[PDB]
DNA sequence: CGTTTTATTTTTTTTTTTAAA
């Protein structure tokens, strides 16, 4: 046999994995120790291993992968038997990693049998759909025990004979029950966005995966796949893989300290200087958009949108909620989309996409009418991929008179059912949104109601609790801050404002505040009645449509700002500043 | 199977001997209650079953269906032995279970086949209620009449829209009911079931396209309604 | 020197198109 080359590559395989691997000890026995529950069979081994000790015999391994992988699966079993109390019931799952190596364009006939690394997105997917892959039978006569491999796509129930010359089309029906089979799934995946060509599109490619790899995938992530391209025995092409590499152990601005968990927020020692010194807020007004200038209210307000809301402990009779409906308008040529685009870099699930293009069927799936898999898969979508995320969108303007059917659900119902030829279920909106309309000639001419300055639909301006517009003026000394900032915009030396709070330490500290859950028996919380009352003394003049849906903002903005102190036990002062800009909201 | 000897004894020593909860155990009376309502769904609770003898969890799963045979024979032999009066009318039997452990959708997999199960669902569209065939007969020349029947309806379940794993797709599974446990399915309800996992008798076993067309199918021994919106 | 061949219909969502005082 030729492939004994790879069996000796499999000897090679054993030789280092049973022997000293790393750390003065084993790398690959705690996997082995853990597999015993269902005979789990899933084990990850580094490909650098085939460099540490195999001495770059990867090219004795990395070609014959689907050829000899079976044998590598045999090696897995031969490992386990050497020390585990074992019978040969042990199966296969090998999930290589550690390949300093990374695409769709670098594909041919020639690429069979390798272990290249690729990443994609989550769309257009199919469910668990198992395969009773092994099984027993014989010909018309007698030999009723076959522990063989009936799993190759060329498999058939009737066989010829075992001990005697029998029929050649007859069959028994046999032991599909005291034996070992598999399970798998299937999807479509598109080219990454770290890789993006001109002209061409992230074309689609399709793949399966194993039990421990299964149903452990979510919306848009960056994982490391395995390059085991394989044929269709129809042909047409496919591919396959076996290994993925997509906050207790800490984020950036750390090294290991203690917390409620291992290092979930451990680095209080360095956070806390930037936690309490309330001028740190000015870092969060200044040291975050130093390349940008506008109003200073947005740049002091968005943060709590990014940060968790209320999440209280009350009823089953009705839900209480944390996040808020949101907007931003003005007219263009005012730098009113830099920021949204930046969030896609700043924050997670900052899905900057256009709203101009989307349909009312943008959100979920619509239809299938042939046995794609089961003739009814209309549970694909666009929104609920917000995994603790938000979906802010551009061009909310010329949009249709159906989107509201979802936005009506925004902060009360948050549920997802369809009046199609399928079924109805529901889901949980995790998400807030942004507003992106615009005016006709732009200026919101201050002689007619701001509602009438665009005059859009009925309930929209009930639900959206803050709008936070920047409107144009002509006082050019305003404008001469800008270009004299862009004096360092191209002039490559420190071409912005000096910072005082890195992106990564910002992003880490976001979490520390979201696990404190304040407690409000605030007497000032009882004197919000006076706050709201003097508010309505100001509302009494200038006579908008105001209610307790805006009180919800009166509550959340200050309470969640006490969260923003990384604090329980709300503090009254947050209300007054919250009062201040919100006293503009009627005057807005 | 000489093993079959002891099991029915452990039933027969159990349905008409046991007492729990300070006398007049249900098994003395449920059968007759069933018999007075002509119901054929005499129930067992696994908790009481393990209170007596938990051995019936560990010789069960090599084939729970033969366990159910070994249940129904005992029941039958109790009814017509004690109610030979009954020996006229329907004169057939099966029983129910309510292992009262909630387990969940989207977990049954490679190792949950044809074994001791306990699951829920939520109901949506399916078909009417119709019959089938039952018996081995057709020949005499050297039959499509007088060949006993058993009703049928198709299910469709759905899963909780409350306890969802956050944008994981709502899922779907094809499952069965049968004649006596029928005419209680309607759209938009949930129902807790004993449950049991298999596939079709033969779901497209052959050299085929780049993936087999296999399905996976369940029926209920017991159904206990979770919704019950009247008294 | 014998014993067997072969059929599918209605609804979706998009992009097209089309209607009344
Ligand atoms: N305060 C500011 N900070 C940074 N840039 C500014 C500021 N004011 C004006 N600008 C510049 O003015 C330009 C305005 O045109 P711009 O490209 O923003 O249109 P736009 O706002 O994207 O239009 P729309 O938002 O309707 O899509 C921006 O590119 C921006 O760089």
């Amino acid at each position: 046999v030729k492939d004994e080359v790879g069996i000796r590559a499999q000897k090679l395989f054993q030789d280092f994995l049973e022997e000293f691997k790393e750390d003065g000890e084993i790398k690959y026995t705690r996997p082995a120790a853990s597999l015993e529950s269902p005979d789990r069979c899933t084990l990850e081994v580094s490909f650098e291993d085939v460099e540490k000790y195999d001495q770059n015999l990867a090219t004795a391994i990395i070609e014959e992968y689907y050829h000899i992988y079976p044998f590598l699966c045999q090696s897995v079993s031969n490992y386990v038997k050497d020390r585990i109390g074992l019978k040969t019931q042990k199966d296969c799952y090998v999930a290589f990693t550690e390949v300093p190596t990374r695409k769709v364009r670098d594909l041919t006939t020639s690429k069979i049998g390798t272990l290249i690394r690729i990443s994609g997105q989550v769309v257009r997917t199919h469910p668990v759909h198992p395969e009773l892959v092994s099984g027993v039978f014989m010909c018309l006569d007698c030999q009723t025990e076959i522990r063989n491999v009936e799993q190759q796509f060329k498999f058939t129930n009737p066989t010829i004979c075992r001990n005697p010359v029998c029929s050649n089309r007859k069959r028994f029906m046999l032991d599909v029950e005291k034996s070992l089979f598999l399970d798998f799934q299937k999807i479509r995946i598109q080219e990454t966005q770290a890789e993006l060509p001109r002209g061409c599109i992230p074309r689609a490619v399709e793949i399966i995966l194993r039990s421990e790899l299964v149903e452990t995938v979510q919306a848009g992530d960056r994982y490391d796949f395995t390059g085991t391209l394989i044929v269709v025995p129809d042909y047409r092409m496919a591919f396959l893989a076996c290994s993925v590499q997509a906050t207790d152990l800490p984020m950036s601005e750390v090294t290991a300290e203690d917390m409620k968990k291992q290092m979930t927020d451990a680095e209080w020692h360095k956070i806390y200087e930037m936690s309490k010194d309330r001028n740190l807020y000015q870092n969060l007004i200044s040291s975050l958009f130093p390349s940008i200038y506008g109003n200073d209210e947005v740049k002091r307000g968005i943060l709590l949108q990014q940060f968790g809301g209320v999440a209280k402990t009350t009823t089953e009779k009705t839900s209480l909620r944390g996040d808020i409906n949101v907007c931003i308008v003005g007219d263009p040529s005012t730098a009113k989309s830099q920021f949204l685009k930046q969030v896609s870099d700043f924050s997670p699930r900052a899905i900057y996409t256009s709203g101009k293009a989307s349909s009312a069927a943008g959100l979920t799936a619509a239809v299938v009418r042939d046995e794609e898999s089961f003739d009814f898969v209309i549970e694909a979508g666009a929104l609920m991929l917000a995994d603790n995320g938000i979906c802010c969108i551009d061009e909310f303007d010329k949009m249709d008179q159906r989107d509201q059917v979802a936005i009506h659900e925004a902060m009360e119902q948050q549920t997802i059912s369809i009046a199609r030829a399928g079924v109805r279920a529901t889901l949980n909106a995790r998400t807030s949104i942004l507003a992106a309309a615009n005016p006709i000639n732009g200026r919101y001419d201050r002689s007619k109601s701001l509602q009438q300055n665009i005059q859009l639909s009925a309930p929209i301006m009930s639900r959206f609790d803050l709008f936070f517009i920047l409107v144009d003026e002509c006082n050019e000394v305003v404008d001469y801050a800008i270009a004299r900032k862009i004096v360092d915009l191209h002039s490559n030396i420190e071409e912005s404002v000096e910072r005082a709070y890195t992106r990564e330490e910002v992003l880490r500290y976001v979490t520390f505040a979201r696990q404190f859950k304040p407690v409000i028996s605030q007497e000032a919380g009882h004197m919000l009645v006076e706050n709201y009352g003097h508010l309505r003394q100001r509302d009494t003049g200038t006579s908008w449509r105001i209610t307790v849906r805006q009180l919800e903002s009166m509550i959340r903005l200050s309470e969640a700002m006490a969260k923003l102190e990384c604090s329980n036990r709300v503090l009254e002062r947050h209300v007054k500043e919250a009062f201040r800009l919100l006293n503009k909201s009627i005057i807005r | 199977l000489g093993p079959r000897t002891e099991i029915a004894n452990r039933f027969q020593s159990f349905l008409r001997t046991f007492v729990d909860e300070r006398g007049a155990y249900t098994y003395r009376d449920r059968i007759r209650r069933m018999c007075e309502q002509n119901m054929s769904s005499f129930v067992v609770s696994y908790t009481d079953l393990a209170n007596k003898e938990h051995v019936l969890a560990y010789f069960l799963p090599e084939a729970p269906f033969q366990m159910l045979e070994i249940f129904d024979k005992v029941a039958k032999d109790m009814v017509l032995s004690i109610f030979p009066t009954y020996e006229r009318v329907t004169t057939e039997i099966h029983v129910r279970i309510s292992l009262p452990l909630i387990e969940e959708l989207r977990t049954f997999r490679k190792l949950h086949l044809n074994q001791l199960v306990r699951t829920l669902g939520v109901v949506t569209a399916t078909t009417g209620v119709l019959p089938q065939l039952s018996v081995i007969k057709y020949d005499c020349v050297k039959n499509m009449e007088q060949t006993l029947y058993r009703n049928y309806q198709k299910i469709t379940l759905q899963e909780s829209p409350g306890r969802i794993p956050a944008g994981r797709i709502p899922r779907s599974k094809d499952v069965i009911l049968l004649a006596d446990l029928c005419d209680q399915c309607k759209p938009g309800d949930e129902l807790e079931v004993t449950g049991i996992y298999t596939n079709n008798y033969d779901g497209s076993l052959n050299t085929d396209q780049g993936f087999p067309v296999f399905a996976t199918v369940i029926i209920a021994n017991h159904v206990v309604v979770k919704d019950s919106k009247q008294v």
